[PDB]
Parts: C-alpha cells; structure tokens; sequence
C-alpha cells in the first residue's frame, strides 16, 4: 500500500469519529431562565475556534494543489485561540476557581436533597 | 429585626471577657475602622425568613496606613497615639517604620457559641475571613450609602413639632451583607491580641498565625502575658514577617529564665514551634539557619568540655558535673545551628528547654511532666549521646 | 428563593464543563488526523506522485477524503452559529437562522469561519475586560488604583513572531511525505529543528489532557437458649451500678448532633 | 469443667436427677480444638494410658488421595467452603472432618501431565467434566477425611461423581 | 521514626517458633540470651493469644488464649502473671466493666457469655446465636451484643435481664462500638453500611452507606471506632481501606488503605499521647500510625506473625499486640511518648533492643489486580516495585487507575 492510501485512511477514520462525537454534542447542547456565565462561554468558543483552525490546517494540506501547505492563515487563527485560552482565561477563572466550586456543589447537595 | 439581632451578637460578644461590657457598645458603632462579621448556619428557603441564630461573631479593626514621617516623630516623642495598636507596638519592638504604613486588620474579638466549642466553627470563620480579604469572594451576577439630614433641614424645624421617628425601611440597606457585595479592603496582614494560653495559642497556631511579640510584664488582672501574632495573606510580600518572626524566637529564647519560667516547658515549646512554621512559610533560601561551624564550636566549647560532655554519655560522670553547658547547648538546638543530623521527641525537647533556658531543676520537671526523676535523668542522658555524636561527626 | 438562582447557575456551570470535556473528546479524535495531516505531501509534484503511486485507490480515498470535510465542517459551521448565537456571542439572531438554514460552499464557509472569530473577538474584548473589573474591585486592586487580561491578550498577539517559532518547532520530528524531494528541488521557499511547514501543539494538547485528567480526578426452639428468655436472672442483678452523671454533652446537645447526624430586608 | 456424665441430663421418664456426686476424672471432655488454616502448631495431649492426642491448632498441608486416580499428593489447603454441621465454621475457616475445602491443583495437575502424557492413551487420560475445570480454575474441592483435633492430621480425598455434583449443587 | 521490639519472635516468618525455641536452647551458650530483658515474665500463651486489653486503673493487663483456652491476666507493679484461669471454650470477645481486673465479661464462641469476677466465674447465659462484637454502656448499665441474626441483643446488668433486642435492617453485625461523650452507638453490617442507633431511645438514628470509588468489590464493615471528642468516626472495610468520618457531614473526610488488602482488624486514636491527629489501623500482617488529618504515615509496626489484635497503653508509648506466635509482641515508639510508668528504666536500655524498621506509606497490588488494572505496562518501571507476589504501587496513583479501570 501507498504511503497516501494509509495516511489517508487515517484521516477517514478520524472524521467518521469527530462527526459522529459531534453530532452527539449537537444534540446534547440543542436539548439544554437559565443565564450562562460569560467566562466560560468564551473559552467554549474559544477552543472550538481553535479545533476548526486545526481544521483548516488540515483541509489547507490535503488540497493536492497546497498552495499554501503552511497552513498560514489557519495557524494564525490557531494562535490567536490557543493565546485567549492560556493567558486571558486562565488567570480569570483562577481567581474565579473557588467561587465556581461553591456553586457546583452547592447544586449538587440540593439535587441529593430533591432525590 | 436589627434590635433583635442586636441583642443576639452581644450575647456571644459578651459570652466570655472579663467585665469591660459598657465602652464597647460605643466604640463598635462609632468607630469608623471597625466592621462586623457574623457566621450564620446554612438558610432554609422554607424557614419564612426568621433570622437564624449566630454561631460565630467576629469584630475586626483596621489599622495602619500610618504616614512615615508621624512615626518617627511619635517614636522620638515617646508618645502613643489613640488606636492602632498593632502598627505602633511592633514598630515601638522592632524599630521599623515600613511596618507601620502596612495596611492591616486587627481582630479585636472573635466569639462562638459555647455550647458549640471546640466543633471547629471559629477556625470556618476565620478561613472565610482570609477568604474575603484576599479577594477570592468574587461577584457571580452579572449602593448601601445612607443621605444623610441637611443642614437646610435642621434649621427648618422646631423643637415643639419635631418628628423623631425611626429612619424609613427603604432607605437602610440590608442587615446582612453577602461577602460578594461589598468589596473588602486591601490588606496586608491579620492581627490579633490576647493574653497567651494553652487554648487560645492553639487555636491561632492552626490558623496560621505567627507570634512577632510577648510581653514580659504580666497583666496584673489575670497574670497572663499580651502575645500579638499576625498572618500574611497570599499575594503581599511575608518577608517582613518571617524576620520578625526570627528576631522573637532568638528573643523567646533568652527571656524565659527572667520572666517566663513560670510558663509550662509544653507551653514554651508550642510557641517556638510556632513561630517556626513561619520559617516554613517563605519557600525563599535566602534567609536560613547556618549550620555550626568548626571555628564556632572551638569558641563555644574547650576541647575538654567535650571530653567532659563525652563522657557523660559514656555513663563516666555525674550529672552535676555537666550542669554548666546545658544552656549553651539549649540556645544551639533550639536556635537551629545543630542541623538535620540532631532531633528530639517533644519529651525530649521539653527537658532541655526546662533546664537549659528555663533553668528548672531535675525533678521540677519530674512533676510538670508527670515522670519519675529515674526516666529525665535517663531521657536527658539520651540526648546529649546524640549531641556528643554530632560534635565527633564535625570534628 | 436566592438559593434556587444559585441552583440555575449552579446547573449551568456544569454544562459548560461537561461541554468543556466533550469538545477536548472532539479534539483527542482530531489529533491523529492533525498528526498524520503533518505527514502528507507540500507541493503539487509531490502530490501529484504520491498519486501516482496508487491512482485508482488514491482517488477513490481522494473523493471519500473530500467529502467527509465537507459534511463535517459544514456541520461544524452550524454549531458555531447555533452556539454563538444562544449564548448571545452574536447578536444579530435573524442573520445566524438564514445562514444555519442556507448549504454553504467551501469558500463561502471560509467566509463565516472569518465572521465568526471576528465577533468572537469582539465578545472577548466585552468580557475579558468585564470580569477583569470585577476580579479588581473584589480584590482591592480597584482600591489600589498586573495587567487587565484583554491587555495581556493584546499585547502576546503583539509578539506573533515567538509563538509563530513555538508552532514551527519539530518537536516530534514529523517528516511530511517527499520532504526530501521538495528540499532537494528548492520548491519549498520558506525553509530556504523548527520547521515552518510541520505544524506542532504538542505541548497546548498535553496540557489538555492534563487539565482533563486532573478534574476527573478532582471531581471523583426454646432449649439450647435459642430463643430469648426475659425472666430476671439473680446471679447477674445488681452486677453493675449506673452512672448518674449521664454523657458529658448535654441532652440537649446529644439530640441535636443526632439530629444532624449524616447530614427590612434582612439578607 | 467439661463431662460426660449422664447424671445432669433428666432421665427418660422426665424426672430431674439430683447430683449424685462430684465430677470424676474417668468421665472428662476437653476443650474443643478450633484447628484454623495458618502455619502448621500442633498441641500434644496426654490422655488415659500411655496414649497421646495431637490438637491441630493450626495447620495448612494435608495428603489428599485421588481415588479414581488411586493416588495420594501432599497439597496446601487454600480455604473452608462448606461444611454440612455449622456455618459459622466455614465463615471463621474452621478445619474438621466432613468440611468441604478448596486445595491446590499443583500436583495432581503434574502427576496427570507425567503419567499420561497429555495437558489437562486418551481414553484412560480421559476424566469428569467439572474436575477438568476445577484444574483448569486452579484448586479443587476437597473432602477432609481425618479429624485435626484428635490425630493431628488433615488428610482427605478430592470430591467426585455425584458427591461432587451435591456439594456444587450446595454451594 | 524508630520502633524498638521490646519482646516478641526475632525469627522470620518461614522458621518455625517451636523448633527455634529448641534451636534456642542448643545456642543458649550465646551471650545476646544471658542479657535478654523480658519486662513481663509468662507474657506468652501456649499457641497463640487472641484479645488483649488494659486495664482502666493502668496498673493491670488482661488476656484470652487458644489451648487450653485460659485467661491470662498480668500485673504491672510485679511484672509477672497475676494468674491464669482456664475456660471451657475459645473467647471471641471480652470487656473489663471494672477499672481493675476484678469484673470482666466474656464472650465465648459456643454462643455463651461468661460473667467472671475475683473467685471465678460467676455466672454463664446463652444468647439466641452466635456473637462477633460486644460492649457495655455505663451510663444506661446495658451490655450490647451483636450477632448474626439481625437483632443486636440487649443485656441489661443492673436489672439481670435480657430486653428489647434492637432490630438491625441488615443481617449480622461484625463489630459494634459505642461513644463516651455522645452516647451514639455504630453497627458493623455485612452490608458496606454503618447504622447508627440511639441508646437514649431505641432508634435507628441513621445509616451510612461506604462508598468505595477506587474499588467496587463488596466488603464488610469489620471494625469502628468512635474518637474521643465524638464528632469523628472511623470504620475498618474487610477489602483493606479504612475511613474516617465527620459524623456531622455524609462524606469520608480520608480514606487510607493498608493496602495489603486484608480486613482492618482493630482502630485507636491515639489522642492521649500528644499531637490528637494520629490513629492506628491493624491488618493481620502489619499495623500503621499515619496522620488523621492529611493520612502521613507516621511509623509501622510489623511482626512477622499475623495480628490478632492490637492494643496501645493510654498516655505511653508502648504497644501490645495479640498475635498467632507462642509470645505476644509488644512494640515501643519513643518518639510518640514516654515509657508507663512501671517499666520506667526501658528507656535507658533502648540502645540493646532490636530497632526494627516503607510497607505502610505505599499500596499493594496483587497480580491479578494489576491485569485488571491494565497496570502490567508500568510492570518493570520505577513507578511500580515488586514485593514478592504482588508489586508496589503509590497510593494516588493506584487511585486513579482502578478509575479509569
């Protein structure tokens, strides 16, 4: 077998799974007045830009033109997502750790309560 | 409602002190530094709001800020300014200045119900107070000034007519405040004053407190000695602390035998052990006990000292005949210049400090420690085999 | 009733991490075909012969291949329009619905994928610099007046060059298929061991799957005496005398650690 | 304070007999003997006449026979099972004759390997379904046949046949 | 921290006591035997001892044996056996309702209990069925026995009764204890739960089911302990783990495992001593002091013979321990305190004993275990260490595995 034939089947494989893991997500999230806090909602974003920058570095090389097998534009939204998550965030829900914990358990000790 | 709740924080103010009720009243409410904090139990929705009980009610002042240049003017003078005392006394002790422009908090009383002592819910509150303080009580949510009467009003009113009602309902703020609303002041360090004993020490020494001071003059009303001890909170610099914290233990040390022998060589131990805990505190090596030199030793000791040490450890001597280096080896161990390779059980380290430092006879601490004069003896022996062993390994 | 606002939030914290935990599980699926998409081809020679190789079966793997992205990050365009726009990240709700509505091409998903991290932006101006305030005032640093986190963010945006190198790194060493030939040819004008054209955030994915890890971890008949006989027995009354002193607590005490046993405006 | 005496005991019209007299030495019973599976301690016992008893205390080794076999091996005793007079035995693993354990398989799963020539001609190697998974667990259900607390010995033989099936059937 | 055996078998596991002891006597010429120091004389039952206990006044000790089944029972002032007193049966369990040895109860495994007092026995009762546990009440003079039917039998001693078995929902009871300062009393069901009953009424105040993250294999609770102050709570899990609870909250505050993963015998906290914050957890094969608040191992105690139980004097260093050898051992830590008064030389001579010595701090895998635990990659690396059949392994990290597995 082709080196290319491998690879590329691993790459069939991978998006059969990330699909199919997102239409589970899809579903979950369209299932879910609750009012959702800013911080964390941002870095959900954050991310999932940086799973589609990873994404479109990796359309960017399977194009058998690869015009530009950098992947540049990619990157740098991949830089910018991956930059918000370690130094914005991370520091703000540190110091928001603690109070998010009260919360969290504050709901699970009422929801045994209801049980 | 606020009488109501009133009566029941000085139910628990007043639980325990010593007869100074009346000045208090006024001083909590007129001062301006001072503020109030209550922990409640957990609030039952279904409770209807009735007001439930106070478990633990701490008073808090602040202090410092003080500008430098009043310092040392007050210091040259000699003169003590009303309040802050904590600011003054440690600069008064130590002779710094930067001290007292620190922004601190002193709690001048905390009180739990004493039905429910010792169940841990003065050390809750005091882990929440840090809490708030350092910033951690974040709002989640995404004003309490009152107007106060002017003068146009004053002057607009007669005595004979005058409606002296209770202010509006709708104009008070809330009695309770949660930690997340009001913003807490920038602080440096947690203080606290207290004439020094068994229980209370411990109760301090688990919340993190560190002693920088003890007065040697008992108080004359209850013959127990002022012992100030404060925390650093997280983010401020703790270098100050942990130098104050030295330079009381090296302190500590030579004054137990002038005023000091009478506290219990248990109690003298807690408060070295202590202060240590601050050395703990600093990950920082630049500031850290130097081991014994060579040169050192030969100063300290004369060969034939050690021949005389080595001996008794060897079972050749009379415990009299040694009599004269125990204090010197007490000031070494307990200064920390002997090292890792020395340690001693709290048995052990109370025996030495009790005739080293506290200069205790034999069988004084016989009966403190509830042993026979046979095991002291036998346990003081153990412990200079250990040290004579440590002096061959240096030479 | 404060209290069942503390349980809404209390619920909506958790779907977030569940959701945090579930897009890290859409990342671990990705990462082989981040690795494996760092190994293919980077010029048209190269790819060219790579087809060569195998022409009938690399078609027919080329055309599965294209197809699967297609469905894939279109659906994902969905989801970020979906959740941009129930989390109030985009206002304009009757633009999201049409674009959710529409099939979209390849560059025209480009196009949204811009929109979207451009209002993403600027929602990350609004709270960055929002809880920022408020972490301040609960600290005292408002009564002080280190830097804001939009700032931070701003100014590490700033030096792209250094985290530009940290993606260059090769840290695992990942050849892409004819790197060999395109060197040897001059068809790679970048490069003439960090290499721009490998794609590498090892580290970023580890300490991933670290956080993920750590918070699982945090967050886990009569005879023989066979039957009883109440009859008094002499021998053993009076064998003992009761204490009349009772527990040290008091009884009023005693019933309630039983009972908790196991577990104006006034506020 | 243990007898054998029949005097305590009421008669077989019923009528309570009265002490007759005190406790002899010719009518005595001792303590029971609570042999447990540990390292071997066995108590001797000077008994009437010249005759000695050995109390298993404690032991963990015991020849079983394997009698369709026709063999005997000396194996460790892993634990009590069953035992058909008191339950409580088997929860405190209380060794005495009748008591159904579980003994390694080493042995006789060497000795078959040897004689016959085949893992457990053909014909004769051939044996009962459950024992062949017994071996292949790796301890079988033994019967002790000795009594530990008067011989000293836990000798016994390995269930089979319709015993084995009751004692399955049992457990 | 250093342990000093003061007495006990020096000789492995493998070599048997009996043959030593006739090995001994060919070796008495030895010089080490001629300066051997016993600090009681007979401390040693015929095969093995089963419980063992101090005496409240600290001036006497108490024991039970194997064969013949007798009752040992030890004064300090004279260091030597006070006398012994045969039974008819094996003792499971006993209690020293006086502060001397004059009264004691106990219990014996043919389903009697045995009422002994200064001239003999006193007086013997039968219960419905078999016992595991017991223990006595000052305050309301009732004894509590457990029992593998459901009830938990009541004895009254000042009335002579029997009364109103307390009716347990689970069947049998391994173990019972009852709090000083509260009054509150624990039961050890079969079951992983724990239910509490009032003494003041006759109740069921409430029951704790033991959650077991790391391991889901059924266990029995076989031991619980009550601390002094009385808001905390210890039980003793037949898999291996022991937990601590905060009676007030529902959730184990730690949970440490011996790890060897033999059933927790007995649970002392050793609050008398100095520094509260210490407790002891006794397997068969070792027994091990580790910090109550943050679950340090502190020192261990091994013998090379199995534990039967273990026993701490109040105020004193010195620990006896029952075990399966013809001695019983008996340990001293000089670092937790002093000596007891009684042997108060002990201290000057701590340079002659043995000075026995890493078991307790780390856990334990079986073979099996570690397949199950998809462990066998970390066969053969630093993180995981051999120990004869099973490896070593850490604690957290054992932890997070059976997790994920």
């Amino acid at each position: 077998m082709s080196e290319l034939n491998a690879l590329l089947k691993d790459i069939n494989g991978s998006l059969t799974a990330t699909s199919e893991s997102l239409e589970r997500l899809s579903g979950i999230y369209s299932n879910s007045p609750a009012e959702k806090v800013s911080l964390l909602s941002l870095k959900n974003g954050s991310m999932l830009g940086y799973i589609n920058s990873l994404l479109m570095l990796i359309g960017n090389r399977l194009d058998d033109e690869c015009k530009d097998p950098s992947a540049m534009d990619a990157r740098e939204r991949s830089i910018q997502h991956r930059v918000v998550l370690e130094r914005g965030v991370k520091p703000l829900e540190k110091k928001l750790a603690y109070q998010l914990d009260k919360l969290t358990r504050a709901y699970v000790k009422m929801e045994k309560e209801y049980k | 409602v606020s009488e109501n709740f009133l009566e029941k924080m000085m139910a628990l103010y007043v639980s325990s002190h010593y007869k100074n009720s009346p000045n208090d009243l006024q001083l909590m409410s007129d001062a301006p530094a001072h503020k109030l904090f209550v922990l409640l139990p957990p609030i039952d929705p279904k409770d209807g709001g009735r007001i439930p009980d106070p478990l633990c009610v701490i008073q808090i002042a602040l202090e410092g800020e003080i500008s430098k240049e009043s310092v040392r003017n007050s210091l040259s003078r000699g003169q003590r300014a009303g309040g802050d005392l904590i600011p003054w006394l440690i600069s008064q002790q130590f002779q710094d200045e930067e001290f007292a422009s620190l922004s601190g908090a002193r709690i001048v009383r905390i009180a739990t119900n004493p039905e429910y002592a010792s169940m841990g819910y003065g050390s809750r509150a005091i882990e929440l107070l840090r809490d708030y303080f350092e910033g951690k009580f974040t709002d989640m949510s995404e004003d309490y000034s009152i107007k106060r009467v002017s003068d146009k009003e004053l002057a607009k009113t007669n005595l004979l007519k005058d409606d002296v009602k209770l202010r509006d309902a709708k104009t008070l703020p809330p009695l309770l405040l949660k930690l997340s609303e009001q913003p807490p002041h920038y602080l440096h360090y947690l203080g606290v004053s207290y004439g020094l004993t068994q229980s209370l020490h411990k109760f301090w020494k688990n919340n993190s407190f560190v002693p920088v001071y003890l007065r040697q003059t008992a108080n004359d009303l209850t013959g127990e000695h002022t012992c100030v001890m404060l925390n650093v909170l997280e983010g401020r610099e703790s270098n100050w602390l942990v130098e104050f914290a030295k330079d009381f233990r090296k302190r500590f040390l030579s004054l137990l035998s002038y005023d000091f022998h009478k506290f219990t060589a248990v109690q003298a131990l807690s408060v070295i052990e202590s202060s240590k805990k601050a050395q703990d505190l600093s990950d920082d090596e630049k500031h850290d006990n130097k081991e014994l030199t060579r040169t050192h030793l030969d100063d300290i000791f004369s060969p034939f000292d050690l021949k005389r040490l080595d001996s008794y450890s060897n079972n050749l001597l009379d415990y009299h005949v040694i009599g004269d280096m125990i204090p010197m080896l007490a000031l070494l161990y307990f200064g920390d210049k002997m090292g890792d390779s020395v340690k001693l059980s709290s048995v052990q380290s109370a025996i030495l400090l009790a005739i080293g430092l506290q200069r205790k006879n034999i069988d004084t601490i016989a009966k403190e420690l509830n042993l026979p004069s046979n095991q002291t003896i036998a346990m003081f022996a153990k412990i200079m085999r250990k040290m004579s062993q440590y002096f061959r390994q240096l030479l | 009733q404060s209290v069942q606002r503390d349980a809404s939030k209390g619920y909506s914290i958790l779907q977030q991490t569940k959701l945090f935990d579930n897009i890290i599980d859409l990342r671990i699926k990705l990462q082989k075909a981040v690795i494996a998409a760092n190994k293919l081809p980077l010029t048209t020679e190269s790819w060219e012969e790579a087809k060569m190789d195998d022409s009938e079966e690399t078609k027919r793997l080329l055309k599965e291949n294209e197809k699967l992205f297609n469905n894939l990050f279109n659906r994902l365009i969905n989801f970020r329009i979906k959740f941009q726009l129930g989390d109030h990240i985009t206002q304009n709700e009757e633009v999201a619905k049409h674009k959710l509505s529409k099939k979209r091409s390849l560059k025209e998903l480009y196009q949204e994928t811009n929109s979207l991290d451009s209002e993403l932006k600027e929602y990350r101006t609004a709270v960055l610099n929002k809880w920022s305030t408020k972490v301040s005032s609960a600290s005292g640093n408002a009564a002080l007046s280190n830097l804001p986190a939009d700032v931070q963010v701003e100014n590490q945006l700033s030096d792209m060059s250094r985290l530009m190198k940290r993606t260059k790194l090769n840290r695992r060493n990942i050849t892409p298929l004819y790197f060999q030939k395109d060197c040897a040819n001059g068809r790679l004008p970048e490069l003439i061991t960090e290499n721009p054209y490998v794609f590498d955030d090892e580290d970023f994915y580890r300490v991933l799957l670290n956080d993920l890890i750590d918070k699982k971890i945090s967050n886990a008949k009569a005879s023989k005496g066979r039957k009883l006989n109440y009859s008094v027995q002499d021998p053993i009354a009076n064998y003992e005398a009761p204490i009349t002193s009772g527990y040290k607590w008091s009884d009023d005490q005693i019933d309630e650690f039983f009972a908790g046993l196991l577990g104006i405006q006034i506020f | 304070g243990i007898s054998r005496d029949s005097r305590h005991k009421r008669s077989a019209t019923g009528a309570k007999r009265a002490q007759f007299r005190k406790k002899r030495k010719f009518e005595l019973g001792r303590q029971p003997a609570n042999t447990k599976i540990g390292a071997k301690r066995i108590h001797s016992v000077r008994t009437r006449g010249g005759n000695k008893k050995y109390r298993a205390l404690r032991i963990e080794t015991g020849n079983f026979s394997w009698a369709s076999e026709g063999i005997s091996k000396k194996t460790r005793i892993a634990g009590v099972v069953y035992h058909p007079s008191n339950n409580e035995l088997v929860r405190t693993n209380t060794l005495t004759k009748a008591a159904i354990v579980q003994i390694d398989a080493t042995p006789f799963r060497q000795w078959f390997e040897a004689h016959y020539g085949q893992t457990l001609r053909a014909a004769s190697a051939k044996i009962e379904s459950s024992v062949e998974s017994q071996f292949s667990a790796g301890r079988l259900y033994a019967c002790i046949s000795s009594r530990p607390g008067q011989s000293g010995r836990c000798d016994g033989y390995i269930l089979e046949g319709e015993e084995l099936a009751f004692y399955l059937r049992r457990l | 921290v250093s342990v000093y055996q003061v007495s006990g078998t020096n000789v492995s596991r493998s070599l048997p006591d009996w043959i030593a002891k006739k090995r001994k006597r060919q070796l008495k010429n030895d010089l080490e035997y001629q300066n051997r120091v016993e600090l009681i004389q007979d401390f040693e039952f015929s095969e093995a001892s089963n419980k063992i206990k101090v005496s409240r006044d600290g001036q006497y000790c108490m024991a039970t044996g194997t064969y013949k089944p007798q009752i040992h029972v030890y004064d300090f002032a004279n260091l030597s056996l006070k006398f012994d007193r045969h039974t008819d049966a094996e003792n499971v369990d006993f209690t020293i309702l006086s502060d001397d040895w004059t009264k004691s109860v106990h219990l014996q495994n043919d389903r009697s209990i045995q009422f002994q007092n200064k001239g003999g026995l006193h007086y013997t009762t039968r219960i419905p069925k078999f016992g595991r546990s017991l223990v006595y009440n000052k305050v309301n003079c009732d004894l509590y026995v457990g029992a593998s039917g459901n009830e938990l039998y009541r004895l009254n001693l000042e009335k002579g009764r029997f009364l109103n078995p307390f009716k347990l929902d689970t069947e049998g009871v391994n173990h019972v204890s009852i709090n000083e300062v509260n009054g509150l009393l624990a039961a050890g069901t079969e079951t992983n739960v724990v239910e509490f009953w009032d003494p003041r009424s006759r109740s069921r105040v409430s029951k704790l089911y033991l959650e077991n993250n790391i391991d889901n294999r059924p266990f029995q609770v076989t031991t619980t302990s009550f601390r002094n102050d009385g808001l905390t709570f210890a039980c003793g899990t037949s898999n291996g783990y022991s937990y601590i609870y905060d009676l007030r909250t529902s959730e184990p505050s730690i949970i440490k495992d011996q790890g060897y993963g033999f059933d927790i015998k007995k649970i002392i906290w050793l609050d008398n001593v100095g520094t509260e914050n210490k407790i002891v957890t006794c397997d068969k094969r070792i027994a091990k002091i580790w910090d109550r608040l943050d679950g340090k191992a502190y020192a261990s105690m091994e013998p090379s013979v199995d534990i039967n139980d273990i026993e701490h004097v109040p105020g004193t260093g010195m620990f006896f321990t029952a075990n399966e050898s013809i001695p019983m051992h008996t340990y001293y830590i000089p670092s937790l305190g002093p000596s007891p008064r009684w042997c108060s030389f002990l201290d000057s001579i701590t340079e002659e004993l043995e000075e026995k010595p890493v078991y307790s701090n780390y856990r334990f895998i079986t073979r099996d275990d570690v397949k199950k635990l998809n462990l066998t990659h970390l066969v053969g690396s630093r993180v995981l260490r051999a120990y004869m059949h099973g490896f070593f392994i850490n604690t957290e990290l054992y932890d997070k595995v059976s997790l994920i597995a």
